[PDB]
RNA sequence: UCAUAAUAACUUCUCGAAUCGCACGGCCUUGCGCCGGCGAUGGUUCAUUCAAAUUUCUGCCCUAUCAACUUUCGACGGCUGGGUAUUGGCCAGCCGUGGUGACAACGGGUAACGGAGGGUUAGGGCUCGACCCCGGAGAAGGAGCCUGAGAAACGGCUACUACA
RNA sequence: AAACUGCGAAUGGCUCAUUAAAUCAGUUAUCGUUUAUUUGAUAGUUACAUGGAUAACCGUGGUAAUUCUAGAGCU
RNA sequence: AUGUGCGAAAGGGUCCUGUAAGCAGUAGAGUAGCCUUGUUGUUACGAUCUGCUGAGGGUAAGCCCUCCUUCGCCUAGAUUU
RNA sequence: GUUAGUUUUACCCUACUGAUGAACUCGUCGCAAUGGUAAUUCAGCUUAGUACGAGAGGAACCGCUGAUUCAGAUAAUUGGUUUUUGCGGUUGUCCGACCGGGCAGUGCCGCGAAGCUACCAUCUGCUGGAUAAUGGCUGAACGCCUCUAAGUCAGAAUCCAU
C-alpha cells in the first residue's frame, strides 16, 4: 500500500512502498486532517509528525472530506463540490465517493510533513525547488520588498532571461506588465 | 473464525449463536438472540429502545468531546527563492539603506 | 385612486464607473504641476422594437338500440386571506343552493391535428386535405427539477417501468 | 496555442400519437402583466487608485474501464 | 460423634426484564386571573419530555463462590441378631 | 332405489409388563450355567466412452464420499412449552387522591431463564468357526474313464458363537 508524502516547505514530493501491516496499524481509524506521529514508520522518522490529507480507494475512488463512513456512498454532487467538474451551467450529476475514515481497504494514502525531525530523508528534505512566478500586482510588489509610498515599484520587478532556438543571438529579458 | 455485530442492537455475536435472515429485497440481517428479531419483525424503531447501542450513542452517554481548531491555524513556515532571483538577491534588495533610495528618486 | 409633486418613517437592501483603445494638443507660478478630443464596455427610470401569457363575439363529421347531467375529495355564487410576473373557485377557512338541457345537454364512434386550399362542374353541389405557408402538440412510456430575460428542454439532469 | 471571463446553445430540422367548444379562423381587450437585445432621452453623495482566492503551468499518484479525478507548490 | 461438619441469613459472580419512588427544569400543545406592562412580569392548571438512572426489582425452589461476614446445633432415644 | 335411527360391566383366577421379599451374622469385590440378540438398501466420483460390436449402443472388481428404513443415548447450540404468576404494558370496578394492592376460577398482551423435549436438533451401531447349492484334486468299482465309493480343497444375506 503506497504512501504519497509531500513537503510544502521545500516543495518536494515522494512516493514509497510499504508492505508490512503492523507499521500501518496506528494509521487506522484516523480521520482526514488529523495529527499522527511518524515514529512507527522507521528509525529515520523519529521526531516527525504528519498530516493526513487524502487517499484513493482500491477501485480508484477518492475520499471526500465531511462524510463519515468506512464504505463508499452515492451523492448528488452539485457545482462547487470537490470531486465534480460540471460540463454545463447548472448541471448536477449523481456520483459515488468514499468516506473520510481511514481503513485497510484503501490503496494509497496522501500525507504531508508538518514538523521536521532530527534525521533527514534521503530524497525528500535534502532538496528544494524554486518558485515559478513572482508577484504581479502593484501593491503586492511594494509589500514584498517593503518599499515606501513612493519607491518606483517599476525597477524592482523580477525579470528572467530566454534565448532563441539556434539563431546565435544574445538572450533577452521578460517582464510581467505590472497591473493596477 | 470471526465475530459479527447484531444489526438491531449491536451486541457481539460468536460462532454458532443467533440466526441469519434474508429478506425479499436481498437484504441481510443478523441477530444474536430471540429478543432482537422479535422486536425487528414487530416494526419497532431501534432508536427508541433504551438498551440498544444505537440509542445510547444518540443521547451521548459515556462519551466526551475534543476540540483542536485554533491549534492548526498556527501552521506557518519560512520562504524560498524564486526562479528569477536567488535567495541572496531578495534580502539584499529589501535591506538597501534609505540613502540609496533617496538617490534613486533624485536621479529619476 | 392617471401622469407628477409634498410630509412623517422604514429596509440582513440597491444604483450613482477603483474598467479599456486611439490621437500628442494647449497654458506658466517649470511643478516627474494643471487643463483638453473622439471611441469601446457598463449603469437607474421612462418610451420604442422582436414578442409572450391570458381574454370578447360567432363558426366544426355520424349516432337516441346514448334522455336527463354536475356537487366522494368545488359542482354555481358572496367575503377575508395565501400563492403567482398579474386577473381568476388557482388554493385555505366561513356562509348561501345553485349551474346545463328537445333551439339536442351528457356519453359513445372517428381507418379525426385545424386552416390557406386540391379534384370534379350550366347553375345549385359532392368529396379530399399526413405533406413546401400560418397556428398547436411530441421526442420509447409517466412524473420532478437546475441554470437563465426566456425551458417543465431531452444532440440538459434525477427516479421508476420496458428494451439494450 | 492553452486557460479564465462574456455570449449562444430556448432558433432551425422531423412527425401527426393524443385531442369533438379542445386546437383553429375572422374580429376585440390588457384602466389585469413580464420582456434579453435594438433605438432615443436620463441619476451632484488610500482616491496619484483597497483586500483575500483560483485556472493555465511545473512536479508526485490511483482504477481492466469513461469528455472520471486526487493531494503538494506559483500568479 | 469436633468436622474442608450440618442448617438459617448475608455479601460477590452469572442471568431475565428495560430505566423505579422522590425532587428539580428558561422542556411542553395551550387556557384562566392580577398588576408597577415585562425581553423569563408573576399566580394557577397541563397527556408528555429531560437530569440524578444500563437504573430499580427478581435470582434455586433440582445455578456458582465465601476457614479469610454473622448467629445456632453435636459423642443420643428405641428394637433385634 | 332412497333419508333419519341408545354400542353395558373387570376390583375376581390365570397370562403379560414392572416393583418388594422370610430362613442360614452383617458387608465389599468377582465367576457365568441357562434365556434374549440387529442392522438394512441405494446413489455420485474414479475405473471408462474402456472391454464387446461394421455401426447403433455400452458393462464390472477394488478405492473415495454421501443418502433411505431401523436401533440405543444426549441437550453446548436452533425450535416448542409458561404458575418463575420473574419484569414490563393495558380495560372494568373497589380501597377518598398519589404510592401500593384486591376481584374478573391463570382478566388480557410482549419478552422470558430453569426443567422436559424434536430424522424440527446432535452423537454412535463389532468379527470368528461350521456348512448348503456349485465348481475342483488324488482315485477305484469296470486294465479306459469319472468331484465319491475310502480320504480331501474352495464356498452364500444360511447356522452356532464373540
Amino acid at each position: 500500500m503506497k504512501l504519497n508524502i509531500s513537503h510544502p516547505a521545500n516543495g518536494s514530493q515522494k512516493l514509497i512502498e510499504v508492505e508490512d501491516e503492523r507499521k500501518l496499524r496506528h494509521f487506522y481509524d484516523k480521520r482526514m486532517g488529523a495529527e499522527v506521529a511518524g515514529d512507527p514508520l522507521g528509525p529515520e522518522w523519529k521526531g516527525y509528525i504528519l498530516r493526513i490529507t487524502g487517499g484513493n480507494d482500491k477501485q480508484g475512488f477518492p475520499m471526500k472530506q465531511g462524510v463519515i463512513a468506512p464504505n463508499r456512498v452515492r451523492l448528488l454532487l452539485s457545482e462547487g463540490h470537490s470531486c465534480y467538474r460540471p460540463r454545463r451551467d447548472g448541471e448536477r450529476k449523481r456520483k459515488s465517493v468514499r468516506g473520510c475514515i481511514v481503513g485497510p481497504d484503501l490503496s494509497v494514502l496522501a500525507l504531508s510533513i508538518v514538523k521536521q525531525g532530527e534525521q533527514d530523508i534521503p530524497g525528500l528534505t535534502d532538496v528544494v525547488h524554486p518558485k515559478r512566478l513572482g508577484p504581479k500586482r502593484a501593491t503586492k510588489i511594494r509589500r514584498f520588498f517593503s518599499l515606501s509610498k513612493d519607491d518606483d515599484v517599476r525597477k524592482y520587478v523580477i525579470r528572467r532571461e530566454v534565448q532563441p532556438k539556434g539563431e546565435g543571438k544574445k538572450p533577452y529579458t521578460k517582464a510581467p506588465r505590472i497591473q493596477r | 473464525m470471526r465475530t459479527y455485530e447484531d444489526t438491531f442492537s449491536g451486541q457481539r455475536i460468536y460462532p454458532g449463536k443467533g440466526k441469519l435472515y434474508v429478506r425479499g429485497d436481498s437484504k441481510i440481517f443478523r441477530f444474536q438472540n430471540g429478543k432482537s428479531e422479535s422486536l425487528f419483525l414487530q416494526r419497532k424503531n431501534p432508536r427508541r429502545i433504551a438498551w440498544t447501542v444505537l440509542y445510547r450513542r444518540q443521547h451521548r452517554k459515556g462519551i466526551s468531546e475534543e476540540v483542536a481548531k485554533k491549534r492548526t491555524r498556527r501552521t506557518i513556515k519560512s520562504q524560498r527563492a524564486i526562479v528569477g532571483a536567488s535567495l541572496e538577491v531578495i534580502k539584499e534588495r529589501r535591506s538597501m539603506r534609505p540613502e540609496a533610495r533617496n538617490a534613486a528618486r533624485l536621479a529619476a
